[PDB]
């Protein structure tokens, strides 16, 4: 067999995304027999050059995950990706740390396979068009560009939150993501600043192809707006050198392999 | 209520140019400050910020959790949680005249460049 075509002949284009009908993961597994334990999938038809680890920051979002899994596994297989799903679960009840959990995901995914691409995705975002490929490009890729939450429009040209994809090199080049952003907001802007400082621009599909739905939800306690976010964003240039993959420390408390995904529970410390 | 960039830009004309801050800058500041939510309530650290402009009860508006506040704006903080922006704007003007744009922490980092995208073309 040979390399997969540049564009998958399986894509269906736009799709209807709804969060009404309840999900049955057993049903989901049944409908995705090709996905192996831990949520691993490798095309049989051809050889894909995109070895993608999809990383999801997580804490108490099981219901959201079911929907995520329900919609993404079919899409990702259609996209002919050699992928793996990783739910990085934060142990304890201290302030939530999205970016730190993403760094953990990167480190841990690499123990399982020779991944060359990493998609970081909030547990509650679903893409409405399978042409929006969950893989990496020549430049950092911003995937959730037109979210129904922001009225299907990018909130600002520098916005990098929601769903993004960075090749292993792009990620390495910025010393990964920050570990010091506790609580809600700002970490995506910090990451945006790092990519720019390292001379990268953000690649995005147009706003029609990039439509995504976000499951509606209230704010989580322990993830309240971080009061220091704006001051932190102003110093990225100096802090990215010392706060990133090179200063990441954490403890693994449990590794769970489910047929649809790998759930890694970690203790990542507290606001220092 | 979560407003649009244009709804906000149209409601805050009296603040345009005030203290040198333009409408594009405010559109940018307000998005990062409150996500354009007229009902946003965020606690800081022993204090609370209210509304579109996130006016704090520390010195500007009077809350029930802090009645002794200086209430410099002379207004109940609950008046900053509705869709009538004239009193929010008046208080914001006092903040600008007294403390300056630096009250809004997002201004410098988020609104120093790429300002044109914040323009509202809707009449
Ligand atoms: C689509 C969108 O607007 N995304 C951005 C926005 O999300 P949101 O304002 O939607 O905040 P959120 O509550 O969804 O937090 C982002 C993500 O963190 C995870 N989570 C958070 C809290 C918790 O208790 N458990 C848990 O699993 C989950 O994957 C969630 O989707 O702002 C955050 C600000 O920090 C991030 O930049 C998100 O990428
Ligand atoms: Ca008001
Ligand atoms: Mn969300």
């Amino acid at each position: 067999l040979t390399a997969c075509p540049e564009e998958s002949p399986l894509l269906v284009g736009p799709m209807l995304i709804e969060f009404n009908i309840p999900v049955d993961l057993k049903l989901v597994e049944q409908q995705n027999p090709k996905v192996k334990l831990g949520g691993r999938y490798t095309p049989m038809d051809c050889i894909s050059p995109h070895k993608v680890a999809i990383i999801i920051p997580f804490r108490n979002r099981q219901e959201h995950l079911k929907y995520w899994l329900y919609y993404l596994h079919p899409i990702l297989q259609r996209q002919q990706l050699d992928y793996g799903i990783y739910v990085i679960n934060q142990a304890g009840e201290s302030m939530f740390n999205r970016a730190k959990l993403l760094n953990v995901g990167f480190k841990e995914a690499l123990k399982d396979y020779d991944y060359n691409c990493f998609v970081f995705s909030d547990v509650d975002l679903i893409p409405m068009n399978d042409h929006n490929t969950y893989r990496c490009f020549s430049q950092p890729r911003h995937i959730s560009v037109a979210m129904d939450k922001f009225g299907f429009s990018l909130p600002y040209v520098q916005y990098f939150g929601g769903v993004s994809a960075l090749s292993k090199q792009q990620f390495l080049s910025i010393n990964g993501f920050p570990n010091n952003y506790w609580g809600w907001g700002g970490e995506d802007d910090d990451i945006y600043n790092r990519l720019a400082f390292r001379g990268m621009s953000v690649s995005r599909p147009n706003a029609v192809i990039g439509k995504c739905r976000m499951i509606r939800h209230s704010r989580d306690k322990k993830n309240e707006p971080n009061p220091q976010r704006f001051d932190r964003i102003a110093h990225t240039k100096e802090t990215m050198l010392s706060d990133g993959l090179n200063s990441l420390t954490y403890m693994v408390l449990e590794v769970q392999r489910y047929p649809l995904y790998t759930k890694i529970t970690v203790d990542i410390g507290t606001p220092s | 209520t979560e407003l649009t960039k244009c709804k906000v830009s149209h409601a805050i004309k009296d603040i345009d140019g005030y203290q040198g801050i333009s409408l594009l800058e405010w559109a940018c500041v307000l998005f990062h400050t409150s996500g354009y939510d007229t009902q946003a309530v965020v606690n800081d650290n022993g204090s609370t910020e209210y509304g579109l402009f996130q006016i704090s009860d520390r010195f500007w508006c009077k809350s029930s959790e802090f009645p002794e506040s200086e209430n410099i704006c002379g207004i109940s903080c609950d008046k900053l949680l509705d869709d009538e922006l004239d009193d929010d704007i008046a208080c914001a003007k006092k903040i600008l005249a007294i403390k300056g744009i630096d009250y809004w922490k997002a201004y410098k980092p988020m609104c120093s460049e790429k300002l044109e995208q914040w323009r509202c073309e809707k009449p």
